[PDB]
């Protein structure tokens, strides 16, 4: 519990499109406007429309063999997960990258809800307000560009894996072999000016099974 | 809200022309296949417009019993039973009568009473369903409700060949919806 | 002499004379409790199921090194029909919750050397690693028919070909073999053990499971120390397991899968 | 009124709104005691098992005469694949010792007439009676395809050629079906019931059965009184059965018959 | 009586020139069928020659246990492992090594101690049990006790490759006989 | 996590050809140096990939007992003496047995148990000791661990020459580790 409770960076945002406009996913560089909220790889698999867990870390640039890499994750938990399974609550970080000042909106979607990507309501309006959904919304210079707030585990499953899921997600054994059906903890939408860094906090962390580490090159 | 689900509404069936009515056809015969099937999930194009699913669409999970009411319209001279079965997943929908009658079924004879009550029992591996999905999943798919003649509706002369079951559906006893949300939104039309 | 030591269940009884004693993982036993998240009650108690399966498993060889392994998919490995009634109630049921009593066993001499790792391990990836293809029903929870390698799981095994591999560095399904021993396991060691037991109880991501889609349990048999023998020794050592499940409670049933 | 009756099994359920009640044959049920003559403890209270089993049985025509009869021999007539578990439990045992929990349904109309005998009658013949060939094991306990005359069974029927029959005066199968009404039962008149409710007890030469060489007990229907019914009304008159083991228990567990 | 169907006695093997020995080998190999199969009747022709078939003779029915004892007379360097099993009838002879221990049996591991205890069951949907017959009859005839080899038998250098395994009969605890009558009678030889 | 450090995990050992393997040699004979030597440092090569060493690589500083498992191998016929010795850091590694003896040490005797649990006690001037270091102070080098061939290994006609002897390690009971920290990045291969 006191291990994991502690902010450790775990993602990365990006927008370029305003407060007051239609949110639209999109990616830029291997950055989306949207983020699948687990600790584990994810990124754009197989053309989705959003962020979905990936099974494997690949490198950004296809020549250099040197990170960063195109998927998000936190890297400290990655690399360090002697167990099968977890239990916690997320406590989420946002930062803006550069000072100029903040004026974001951001949507938290519970762990497979609707992402509802839908269009704006009424003119002018940003679109990911328009929701009962839990949402933040920062502007102005008398704040400090950044966003912080914790949600409980809303997953469907018990516990979540933290490795791997030796199985199929659906009926017809058609999924990605290796991961689990809803193993997230929701996901974060944002729109308005702007690149922002993502931070984990793993509260009331409870792990299970002990199973061996990532494995560390010979010195 | 729960009171509105417990209420039983119409279930769509298809008409000839594909038509949508609040009924099925049945007469002096024994298909050897169903007269009508159900797939029970909250998420049903046959219970679409019912307003137990009109509420389930702003939920996320339910749990509990669902009562399928069948009201005989045909004449007071036509009887006739029905074998009306509830099969849980996992080896796929009922091909024939010895498999329907293998899952849970309850017979309904016709005659003084107009109407049978069937309860499909909550029987999941999870303690609350989704009440819809994009692809179907052990959690938001529990299985069929299908209906069988078991005996043929039978009846004198000088009565019509085909009567008319109305359908409706609702909650049951031990029904309970949870987590608020919006559903897909749609054009009306 | 107190290594003497024979288990019943229902018509089948083990027997060895070299036990070091029975492992029971997480100190927990299945308690055969009907799964709360079913309203059905359960089918239990079906002393037809409750015994002990056994199953010749692989052929060890001077050739075998440290960490190369052979992985038993659980319920799978009995859900065919050497799975006797436990494997035709399970067939015909959605969802299946137990925990697993089991003996491997492997025989030697006094003139022998080497060791085994016999462990369980929930969510120990199954799936076939000697190809770049996606796992598929009948691929992913299947008993090896041949040693594992050790050297390509380390860091895990993408379902990518060969090229992308290179900049995939982990896979969610990675073993760190070095820590396999924190698995609940026991070890068998030619010169003291020709037998190991061992026990879990049920764990995974919900109350029961929908075997037909996971394979929830793992038993693994990995040599820690390679087999050595001179001219003149037995040169067929072959490895065995008894593989019972405990108390196991059935819920939807429905007709047969195939 | 008091006619309206539900009855439970497993999870299967019968319904009728014409009962005249349930008969108990001999007054017993089958309580699940295990077979003394067994040392090896049995297999039971198994509920995947202890359901009914739904069949069709016969098409109901003015052709048939009183005595004509359509046989079910037991536990036979659901040791097929749609025996379900019973089925897939019995066919793995050598013996099975059970009672059983009858419906026979059969509606028509207020228009109608004409009844039928239900009754379960211990060593009932259920041998092919078309032929002068020797019963075998695949066509001595099969349930009747075709409804079966009565006027060759009153003095038994010698599996012999037809010109010795003549000298053959009397056969141990014969069956005196003028007292058919002596056996548990229950009778079904159109004007009355659409279903007949029965139930007897376990009653055989000893403790349990080896089943797979005895039908010991046989449901019969027999019609009592020819059909009858005016142009016009419905002429599709269907025979049914829910066919229930009351509490079976299975000794000597071994491989499956094929 | 029963004092003497209780002692151990000799059963009769086949050599490899059909000769009867009181023993079976074993090696280095664990052949795909079993090393020897004796049908439990006291009519087997197997334990013709034990006191216990011998007593038999002289009675209609038995019931109770039967004990099948076997020692190990290989050498000390000798190890293995032996899986004796009792196949009750119904789904005939057990065929494979997967078959034989779905049944009863008891695995039997070579050590300091020398020999070991089998007990059959009596397992019987009869009270009592034939002690002879015509031909075979649910109860006359019990299924069968097989003794696979489980491992190899594994040993050093310098030690022969065969092992003599001796094999015995006898009634267990639970075991009696009753109703007295005269056997077939023979002409000595 | 101090749970998984108690779990004894296998070191890695050289090879002739270089390569990584769980376990050592010995025969009949008595080098004159050790067959092994392990430096005391959560930080050893030797131990980078057992469950103690990846446990402490997130962690600064350790305190406590330290179990180093030996495992034999070789036939049963073989025996043989080991004199395991834990020197102190100050004079160097130690290079004969003389020097050896003359520290730390526990005879191994071969026989019917087949491993030794060796404990390396916790001897340093501060409480708390360093788990990895960028270059070895007397905070984080703690001496080391060498095993002797006290006599030959010795055995009968027909047994291999080389016998091998697992390696594990793992903390003691008194072990504990302190101050959760990440340690330095490495691309996995």
């Amino acid at each position: 519990s006191f291990f994991y409770d502690r902010s450790t960076l775990s993602s990365v945002l990006q927008s370029t499109s305003d407060v007051s406009s239609k949110f639209t996913p999109s990616t830029a560089k291997n950055l989306q406007n949207s983020i699948l909220l687990t600790p584990l790889p994810s990124d754009i698999v197989n053309n989705s429309v959003l962020p979905e867990q990936e099974r494997w870390i690949s490198f950004a640039s296809p020549t250099t063999q040197k990170p960063p890499y195109k998927t998000k994750q936190d890297w400290n938990f990655i690399m360090f997960s002697p167990f099968t399974y977890y239990k916690c609550d997320l406590e989420v970080t946002l930062s803006k990258n550069d000072r100029e000042t903040i004026s974001s909106v951001v949507r938290y979607v519970p762990c497979g809800a609707p992402s509802d990507l839908s269009d704006q309501t009424m003119p002018q309006t940003p679109s990911l307000a328009d929701t009962r959904d839990p949402h933040m919304w920062v502007v102005g210079q008398g704040t400090t560009n950044q966003i912080s707030f914790v949600i409980p585990y809303t997953s469907p499953l018990s516990v979540l894996p933290s490795v791997w899921f030796n199985g199929f997600s659906n009926f017809d054994n058609s999924s990605r072999f290796g991961v689990a059906p809803n193993a997230d903890f929701g996901r974060l939408l944002l729109q308005g000016q702007g690149t922002f860094s993502v931070h984990y906090r793993y509260k009331k962390m409870r792990v299970f099974c002990p199973r061996p580490t990532v494995f560390i090159p010979w010195p | 809200l729960l009171s509105l689900c417990k209420i039983p509404t119409f279930l769509g069936n298809l008409d000839s022309n594909k038509k949508r009515i609040p009924y099925f056809s049945a007469t002096n015969s024994t298909p050897a296949t169903p007269l009508v099937t159900y797939q029970v999930t909250l998420s049903c194009s046959c219970m679409a417009n019912s307003m137990l699913a009109a509420v389930a669409r702003n939920f996320n999970q339910y749990r509990g019993s669902l009562n399928y009411l069948f009201v005989f319209t045909g004449s007071a001279m036509t009887k006739g039973k029905f074998l009306i079965s509830y099969t849980p997943p996992g080896a796929g929908e009922p091909k024939t009568l010895d498999q329907a009658m293998q899952a849970t079924y309850a017979i309904w004879d016709l005659g003084l009473n107009s109407s049978y009550n069937f309860t499909v029992p909550f029987i999941s591996p999870t303690h609350y369903r989704q009440t819809s999905y994009n692809t179907p999943t052990i959690t938001s798919v529990d299985g069929w409700l299908t209906v069988w003649q078991l005996t043929p509706l039978t009846y004198p002369l000088g009565v019509p060949n085909d009567s008319h079951i109305l359908t409706l559906v609702s909650g049951g006893d031990d029904f309970t919806l949870r987590m608020p949300v919006t559903f897909t939104k749609y054009v009306p039309q | 002499s107190d290594r003497v030591s024979s288990d019943t269940a229902g018509n089948t009884a083990t027997n060895t004379q070299s036990t070091v004693g029975r492992l029971f993982g997480f100190g927990q036993r299945h308690k055969g409790k009907h799964p709360a998240s079913c309203a059905d009650t359960a089918t239990d108690k079906v002393l037809a199921a409750e015994r002990y399966y056994t199953i010749k498993l692989a052929s060890w060889t001077k050739t075998q090194e440290s960490f190369d392994h052979i992985r038993v998919p659980l319920p799978h490995a009995l859900a065919g029909e050497n799975g006797g009634v436990f494997s035709s109630t399970l067939r015909r049921h959605y969802l299946c919750k137990c925990g697993w009593r089991i003996q491997v066993q492997c025989n030697a001499s006094q003139f022998h050397a080497g060791s085994l790792l016999v462990f369980m391990a929930p969510e120990f990836d199954t799936s076939n690693h000697s190809t770049e293809v996606e796992p598929r029903a009948d691929t992913a929870f299947k008993v090896d028919a041949n040693w594992q390698k050790h050297a390509q799981i380390l860091t895990g095994h993408a379902y990518v070909n060969t090229t992308t591999k290179v900049n995939v560095p982990l896979a969610l399904n990675h073993q760190n073999f070095w820590q396999w021993t924190t698995y609940p396991h026991q070890i068998l060691n030619l010169r003291t053990n020709t037998t190991c037991d061992l026990e879990v109880p049920y764990v995974n991501v919900c109350p029961t499971s929908s075997w037909t889609q996971h394979a929830n349990w793992t038993l693994v048999i990995a040599v820690l120390t390679p087999l050595q023998y001179s001219q003149g020794s037995a040169t067929t050592i072959e490895i065995t397991a008894s593989i019972q499940p405990v108390k196991p409670v059935f819920n939807g049933l429905r007709h047969t899968v195939v």
